[PDB]
């Protein structure tokens, strides 16, 4: 709540200056992109907080269907009584002008901000050019504030809409992001030590994820990690290569064991699962790239490489059938054909080879020249 | 079609059926509630580690979300019982606000929240005493304003079957605002933790506190329900090691569950119960005292004439036969006896059991036995010191007779010190004439000739094959494998193969007289590759254009087509030759 | 000042709102077409259904209600009850009645019978209304109200504009062309005829008149001095060539008459804190700040392993091409390159490749057609990426040496 | 058809009194079955020859007195819908919820356990066939069963017939399996599938239509108008269903794509949608003539 800006102000100014005072229109509706990382609704609700514009907030993250999303919407606007229902859009265009007639918001543009738009963008094809175009749908000095993770250009409906203005709220810089990474609130060292722990730290680093929010985790870990030998042993270069020898390995390692007990069929089972699903190309014959994946193989076919693999006192009992039904649920075999019928479709394997390794070993069985060689 | 008629106990059906329906009734309850019970003991080290686990997690609330993803077993048959145990103790020792979800009840994001706050509705409304997102949270804020506000937990018992889309939503949603209504979702995975990598792209596994728990691996689950469910000398119905080895087999190979196995036993002690008049004395020795003295004359015929006591007949003298063979006082007098002898049997074989079991799991590299349940099936299929296998334990025993076997001499001997006096009657006092032997472990040639007396006494004395040894054990044995196996695993793939091969029942017809089927079937696959239509009519005609001779041709060609058509909608119907579209015609061999 | 708050409250609002400011350029021939028709169908009891046709952001909702604000001047309020529809909240039958029934007040008389036959229904509304009388129908987007499941709310207004005549003018306005093409066959040959309106821009030097008559104060005087000092400052700004160069740059991507509003919306939220008068750079900037490149600032943000696996995957086209490709590909190309190369900074090992993959599934650059080694499509441009990677401010030599190999 | 089915039973079927015999084997195994049902079990026997006049035989001798839901499965009308509507009129003797599938499975769940000693089991022929399984549909026939007091008896007939029940789903029915032959010819399934000698007609479509919701009518007329508006081109390999997904959202038909998935697998089983798979790999979808699709919405609007 408390640093509004953090060094990106041309763009908070741009936006502050674009609302404009209350008793005067303002735009329609505003689309603002971005990374996840940049601050969208840092910077708007920071910004926003200050002038207190009267001001609705919704995630569409949430509001999954759509009448709780007009639920909300109406419901928390009449605070600035009942659930003021809304079962279509026609009846929140309907009930929105008599609840933007009070004399806190009569004249100021309300806003009602909206978060994670992406999310909306599958809910219906009525409620974004419905919402685009709210500043003359109801004429009540409303300004709809989008932002969104997505770009524009997907995001349009392809018959056209009420163009919004675009912001592009920028990525955070190089340096912006040695200061804005925490330069403020460093409890115990100098802020020149801690930016400086966090400036080797950072440049090291920035190649893999400049996202903030989980950099700010990074370095509230490994910090005091690195603050206890100098506050323990006492100088900036020794610690510094002291630090990195522990950052690469904490880069690396931020899933117990692979292997799973099995009932006996149903290791042989997929073993000839995989078996049939790595090198078929009626290669059948013969015993008895790889890197584009597994392909699709029938039931039959798989029944019979089960037959030559195992020894041969099986019978196609219900249960050696039900096990290869429930070895589906378990998400270790695949059904390809969707609805092609109950009678035997394409079962394509969906188990990585390490796995596959370690489940024929743990049976007496090497198979790697076997399986693709 | 459904058409509903309105209609506008102890049936049974000799071994007359209300104390024998009875004993059915108390054998089978008592047996459940004990398996219930052996349930819920052994996963008390698991689960009392999770509400240490929970509490802490909790407790520190003054950007996270725990969880604690089990990893449960492959057996979905039994993951019930395990969550309602662990309901159970995480509502007593932590919260009354625990849901738990299914994942087949809600496929997307409406019924997910509509059948959660219903659960959680009427779990507060119980011990206190809508289809809307943020409610939920004023409910908890309405319902709990005190005691810690105590932290409500979902329970999702696949993660696998879930959809990704609705778990995802939902977690972002809980994530969102968890300042009030602090919630710790523990979902049961069915593989291991790897798959939680799987369903939830990185954001969202971000989102989390993860730490994970065991389960109990699930060989020494059922050694301690085998072990404890029939080893015991206390139920008073045992098992046969081939009926036995049926049960087992399919655990070990398919199914790999518990609960199907305590169905399994189910079914054989209802055909017991079924099969035979002399099954309804299979009690504890007084009860069996109860009314063997009186009964009906044919049953104590039948209790002389089951083919065990008609050996133990052949093998006795004349002056008692005289007596014993009809009149119903004196064979009372020894059948008593018998059934004290079997109870006896019982009672020096399966402690003495368990101490080959304690010596024989001692060993390096276990030649016998693995494990507590395959030293039942080595001593009664072959005779033991017959087999090669308990000669290679005798020739193992001899020169591992260090201190290694003389302080697990002394640990074995300390467990069943627990059964010297849990045994408390042995049926030669075999604790201490064995502990009489065994108390000089403290004080290396007497580890080898103490051990020469000790497993010659024991083995030989009572260790062997149960039937022959013992007569009228007909009442406490039940055995019928392949009458069991089709009832409990059935092969319809094996079944159509054998009656559409060889469909002979009993007239001339093994290797064409009494089919339609099988002459459509077996004369399809006379020609092997793949077929057409009307060649295969023409097939069909011809030999039964046999079979007509060798007992006018248009209106035969008639009756020949329509019973060919009769016979082929059948054979696309039960599986084989699925239709061959928008062609002339052919059927296509799709099962070879 | 008085000026600066007068002027941006008196221009915002003509500006930004779509306000209705007088002067109509364009579309004189056409309005002149509508008038008429209005005033016979108004005046008289005799019903004829005009339709216009246009592009987005141009024309339609200015002139039909500026054309019945001159007509509503005229008395003898004439009693015509207008009834404005919306093609995009009216979307089914039942909301489109009661909404019919909202607008004409009828809940005075309480009729509470769904009856089965909607030409009763129609009919019905229009015959309590007629024993209480025109109607005009605005029926705006008309392109999503040719969705109905049972066309109804189209036809039975056509049926009845033929057969009750009650003064009715069915006005459509539309935004998809074939407005005759989608129409069912039964409508389209039934009624759907009355005389079609087409809708277009016009010249370039016609246009920059435009710019000045929306730009200039209007003859409604804040302080008539600085009207004369502004509206002399526009006219300044646009005879300036640099002006004339965007706005040419802009008639060439837009003939649209929305994003001139948006265009100069930047410019005039610009003004009032310095320069009150403003300069052609400050026309250039707020161009500017309109981008022109939607995905190079998606593109230009991201962090470097994106961007050599972006170029791995466009890598993917410029060998094997055309296949939606998957991971292990994408894999090995990277890893072939970074063997290419001699040291070992970025070798970063398997399970953060997949990271940057969820991460960049979530701006849409790759798009899904089975679980995490599939199928996956590339939405893209070469040319883009290639002008992103040259703008990389801390683009590392290596990626450019990946860049110039490809 | 017909003129092909007078000629059936003409003469000779070749052999009688084995036939009548290794049926009569079968008459003294039923009381077993009552027995072994009252305990919690489920009978499903599997065949080669028909077995439902068997077990008709067995409703007659033992279930005079108890409430019997007859559900054939191999005439195509029946899904479990029809189940839960016959279900919970003509057996709860007053009707029911109707808003979902689920609301009425919860509900007809949660009327027994209140109820005691109400003893309803109802038996089905031809549990495995096109139209009565489906993970959908076959669960809602198990959580139905699972209860102490409901007691189905089936008959699979297929030869891939145990490869609908994965470990979880088989726990909900205790399934044991009994083994039967009769060598009858399935005479009801026979007649009322078909006969090749001889697409759909008008009736199974206004079954499903008659069953389903208005918006999935709204559907498939987009889909119909899409195909017979394209008949006479041979490059019109079917819609995608992206495409077919945006111009149903433009129509505001439905809302999700998962919505639209669950009623194209729902309609995948009547058959009268089949997916093909293009180059691409992106499977369009295209339904099995052309005067015949031109019948019903002619007639579904005037
Ligand atoms: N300039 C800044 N100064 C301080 N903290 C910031 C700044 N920008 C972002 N943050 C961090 O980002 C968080 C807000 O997240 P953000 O505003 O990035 O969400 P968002 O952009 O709406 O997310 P998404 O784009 O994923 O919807 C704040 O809680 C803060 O931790
Ligand atoms: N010939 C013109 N005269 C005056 N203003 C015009 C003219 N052409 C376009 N405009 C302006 O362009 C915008 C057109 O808005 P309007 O809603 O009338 O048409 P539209 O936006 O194409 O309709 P829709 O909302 O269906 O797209 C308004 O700002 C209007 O002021």
């Amino acid at each position: 709540l408390e640093n509004v800006v953090l060094c990106r102000e041309s763009q908070v100014s741009i936006l502050q200056s674009l609302f404009g005072e209350r008793h005067h229109f303002s735009f329609p509706s505003i689309f603002i992109y971005g990374h996840t990382a940049s601050g969208k609704t840092y910077v708007t609700q920071t910004l926003l907080k200050t002038l207190e514009l009267p001001h609705v907030f919704v995630n569409c993250v949430e509001c999954f269907t759509l009448r709780l999303l007009l639920e909300q919407i109406l419901n928390k606007l009449n605070h600035l009584s009942t659930e003021i229902t809304c079962e279509t859009f026609n009846d929140f265009v309907r009930l929105f002008k008599q609840v933007t007639t009070a004399e806190n918001l009569k004249d100021q543009t309300v806003y009602i901000v909206l978060d994670k738009a992406e999310y909306l963008r599958d809910m219906e094809a009525n409620l974004l050019p419905g919402f685009l175009r709210l500043q003359e749908l109801a004429d009540r000095n409303v300004t709809v504030l989008f932002l969104s993770e997505i770009v524009w250009e997907k995001f349009r409906p392809n018959t056209g809409c009420f163009e919004p203005f675009v912001l592009y709220f920028p990525d955070y810089s190089i340096g912006n992001l040695q200061k804005i990474l925490s330069h403020d609130h460093p409890p115990e060292y100098s802020a020149d030590f801690y930016a400086a722990y966090i400036n080797i730290l950072l440049g090291v680093f920035y190649t893999v994820c400049r996202d903030l929010k989980e950099l700010r985790h990074l370095a509230v870990l490994n910090f005091p990690k690195y603050c206890e030998p100098v506050v323990k042993g006492e100088d900036t270069r020794k610690l510094w290569r002291n630090i990195e020898p522990h950052l690469k390995k904490a880069m690396q390692t931020v899933s117990a064991h692979t292997h799973v007990e099995l009932p006996y069929y149903s290791k042989f089972i997929l073993i000839a699962a995989y078996l049939a699903s790595y090198n078929p190309a009626r290669t059948d014959k013969r015993f008895f790239n790889h890197l584009l994946g597994p392909k699709p193989f029938p039931l039959d076919r798989l029944l019979a490489i089960l037959y030559s693999i195992v020894d041969s006192r099986v019978a196609p009992t219900a249960n050696i059938f039900s096990q290869i039904t429930s070895l589906v649920t378990l998400q270790l075999l695949t059904l390809v054909g969707h609805d092609d019928q109950l009678d035997g479709p394409k079962y394509k394997c969906t188990v990585s080879l390490d796995f596959i390794r370690a489940i024929a070993r743990t049976v007496n069985f090497d198979i790697i020249k076997y399986l693709y060689d | 079609g459904c058409f509903v008629f309105k209609p506008n106990e102890d049936y049974f059906n000799p071994e007359d059926s209300k104390l024998r329906f009875e004993t059915y009734q108390l054998i089978w309850q008592q047996m459940k509630s004990e398996n219930e019970r052996l349930q819920e003991e052994l996963n008390k080290n698991l689960f009392d580690n999770l509400i240490e686990f929970l509490q802490k997690s909790h407790s520190g609330f003054q950007r996270e979300i725990p969880t604690a993803a089990l990893v449960l077993g492959v057996n979905v048959t039994d993951h019930d019982l395990t969550f309602g145990s662990l309901t159970e103790a995480l509502q007593n020792n932590v919260t009354p606000y625990v849901v738990s979800l299914q994942a087949k009840d809600c496929p997307d994001m409406k019924h997910f929240l509509q059948k959660l706050i219903s659960q959680l509705m009427d779990c507060c409304v119980d011990i206190k005493s809508q289809k809307t997102d943020p409610k939920m949270l004023s409910k908890k804020r309405t319902t709990s304003s005190q005691w810690q506000s105590p932290p409500v937990v979902v329970i999702l018992k696949d993660m696998e079957s879930f959809a990704t889309k609705v778990l995802q939503d939902f977690i972002i949603i809980s994530s969102q605002h968890l300042h009030e209504f602090p919630l710790i979702l523990i979902f049961g995975i069915a593989t291991s933790p790897i798959i939680i990598h799987r369903l939830l792209p990185h954001a969202v596994s971000s989102l989390l506190c993860i730490e994970l728990f065991q389960s109990l691996s699930c060989k020494e689950h059922l050694t301690t329900v085998l072990d404890k469910l029939l080893l015991t000398t206390q139920f008073p119905f045992k098992i046969n090691e081939k009926v036995l080895q049926v049960l087992t087999n399919i655990f070990l190979y398919h199914d790999f569950s518990v609960q199907n196995f305590i169905k399994g036993l189910q079914l054989s002690l209802l055909e017991h119960f079924y099969s035979q008049p002399l099954s309804v004395l299979c009690c504890n020795l007084p009860e069996a005292k109860r009314r063997i003295n009186f009964l009906s004359n044919n049953q104590c015929e039948n209790i002389r004439r089951l083919p065990s006591f008609r050996r133990y007949v052949e093998k006795q003298a004349s002056e008692k036969q005289v007596a014993l063979l009809t009149n119903e006082r004196y064979l009372k007098e020894e059948t008593q006896l018998l059934l004290e002898n079997l109870h006896v049997y019982h009672m020096n074989y399966f402690l003495v059991l368990r101490c080959l079991h304690k010596f024989t799991s001692s060993l390096p590299k276990y030649p016998l036995g693995r494990q507590i349940r395959e030293l039942y099936c080595t001593c009664l299929e072959k005779n033991i010191w017959d087999s090669e296998e308990y000669a290679s334990v005798l020739q193992l025993l001899r020169m591992l007779a260090k201190d290694e076997l003389m302080t697990i001499l002394e640990k074995c001997f300390k467990v069943f010190k627990s059964y010297c006096e849990n045994h408390l009657g042995s049926t030669a006092k075999r604790i201490e004439e064995f502990l009489a032997q065994f108390q000089s472990l403290d004080e290396k040639f007497e580890v080898l000739r103490e051990n020469v007396v000790n497993f010659i006494d024991c083995l030989v004395r009572e260790y062997l094959l149960p039937p022959e040894t013992q007569p009228l054990h007909e009442v406490v044995y039940f055995s019928a494998a392949h009458a069991l196996r089709e009832h409990l695993n059935a092969a319809p793939r094996i079944a159509l193969h054998t009656a559409l091969n060889n469909p002979y029942y009993y007239l001339k017809n093994e290797a064409n007289i009494a089919p339609d089927i099988c002459i459509a079937y077996k004369l399809h696959l006379e020609c092997s590759r793949l077929i057409n239509l009307v060649d295969w009519s023409e097939a069909f005609a011809t030999v039964v254009t046999a079979a007509e001779k060798m007992d006018t041709s248009e209106e035969m060609n008639e009756i020949i087509h329509a019973r060919f058509i009769r016979a082929v909608s059948e054979l696309e119907l039960l599986g084989f030759i699925k239709p061959t579209k928008q062609k002339t015609d052919h059927v296509a061999r799709l099962t070879w | 000042t008085e000026c600066l708050s007068q002027v941006q409250r008196i221009l915002r609002e003509r500006f930004c709102r779509q306000s209705p400011h007088s002067n109509l350029f364009g579309v004189q021939v056409q309005y002149k077409h509508l008038s008429e028709l209005l005033k016979r169908t108004a005046l008289h009891g005799e019903s004829n259904s005009v339709l216009i046709i246009g592009p987005r952001g141009s024309g339609k909702t200015m002139l039909i209600n500026h054309a019945l604000k001159e007509l509503m001047e005229i008395e003898e309020s004439e009693n015509v009850l207008q009834v404005h529809l919306n093609g995009l909240l009216q979307i089914n039958d039942k909301i489109a009645l009661k909404e019919i029934t909202r607008q004409l007040n009828l809940e005075n008389v309480v009729g509470d019978k769904v009856f089965g036959s909607f030409a009763e229904n129609l009919s019905f509304l229009l015959e309590a209304l007629k024993k209480g009388c025109p109607v005009i129908f605005i029926l705006d987007e008309f392109d999503l109200f040719a969705h109905h499941k049972n066309q109804t709310l189209l036809y039975n207004l056509f049926d009845i504009s033929q057969s009750a005549q009650t003064p009715i003018a069915v006005i459509g306005l539309t935004c998809r062309l074939d407005i005759l093409e989608l129409l069912e066959k039964r409508v389209k040959s039934r009624f759907s005829h009355r005389q079609i309106h087409l809708m277009n821009s016009f010249g370039f030097p016609q246009y920059v008149k435009i710019f000045k008559e929306q730009l200039s104060l209007p003859a409604e005087f804040p302080d008539k001095v600085f009207a004369e000092k502004w509206n002399e400052n526009v006219q300044y700004l646009s005879e300036d060539r640099s002006v004339q160069e965007v706005l040419q740059k802009h008639f060439n991507i837009s003939k649209n008459l929305r994003s001139l509003h948006m265009l100069l919306m930047l410019a005039l939220n610009r003004v009032t804190a310095s320069h009150p008068f403003m300069t052609a750079v400050d026309l250039m900037e707020a161009s500017q700040l309109c981008s022109m490149d939607s995905k190079a600032n998606i593109v230009h943000g991201l962090s470097v392993l994106e961007i050599c696996l972006i170029i791995a995957m466009k890598h993917l086209n410029d060998i094997y091409e055309e296949e939606p490709f998957n991971f292990q590909m994408v894999y090995n190309e990277f890893q072939k390159f970074v063997q290419r190369k001699a040291h070992s900074v970025y070798n970063f090992e398997k399970p953060v490749v997949m990271k940057a993959f969820e991460h960049l599934q979530q701006l849409e650059l790759i798009k899904p057609m089975e679980r995490e080694y599939q199928l996956m499509k590339l939405l893209l441009d070469n040319t883009q990426i290639m002008n992103a990677l040259q703008k990389y401010p801390n683009c590392p030599t290596d990626v450019r040496q990946w860049a110039t190999s490809s | 058809q017909q003129t092909l089915r007078n000629l059936l039973s003409k003469v000779s079927p070749s052999f009688s009194a084995e036939l009548k015999q290794l049926n009569q084997q079968y008459e003294k195994l039923f009381h077993k079955w009552m027995l072994q049902l009252h305990l919690g079990f489920n009978i499903v026997l599997y065949g080669l020859g028909s077995k439902r006049d068997l077990l008709e035989r067995f409703r007659t001798t033992m279930l005079q007195d108890s409430i019997h839901v007859v559900i054939n499965g191999f005439f195509p009308g029946i899904s479990v819908k029809s189940v839960l509507n016959s279900i919970t009129e003509e057996v709860l003797d007053h009707m029911g919820t109707f808003r979902s599938i689920l609301d009425q499975l919860d509900w007809i769940v949660n009327k027994f356990k209140e109820d005691s000693s109400l003893e309803l089991f109802l038996l089905i022929h031809n549990l495995d066939s096109q139209m009565l399984r489906g993970e959908k549909s076959q669960q809602i026939i198990g959580q139905l069963s699972s209860l102490h007091n409901i007691y189905l008896i089936a008959s699979i007939d297929h030869l891939n017939a145990p490869l609908m029940w994965d470990h979880a789903k088989q726990s909900l029915f205790n399934w044991l399996w009994y083994e039967t032959t009769t060598y009858s010819p399935y005479t009801e399934e026979t007649s009322y599938e078909n006969s090749l000698l001889v697409s759909l007609p008008l009736s199974s479509l206004t079954h499903v239509l008659r069953s389903l919701t208005p918006n999935a009518r709204g559907i498939f007329r987009l889909l119909i108008k899409y195909q017979l508006d394209n008949q006479d081109n041979p490059s019109y390999i079917g819609l995608s269903f992206q495409d077919f997904y945006q111009q149903c959202r433009e129509a505001f038909l439905v809302n999700s794509d998962l919505t639209l998935r669950a009623q194209l697998t729902e309609f995948r089983d009547h058959k009268l949608i089949r997916t093909k798979k293009g180059t691409d790999g992106v499977e369009y979808l295209l339904i099995p003539d052309n005067g015949t699709l031109t019948d019903f919405l002619e007639k579904e609007e005037e």
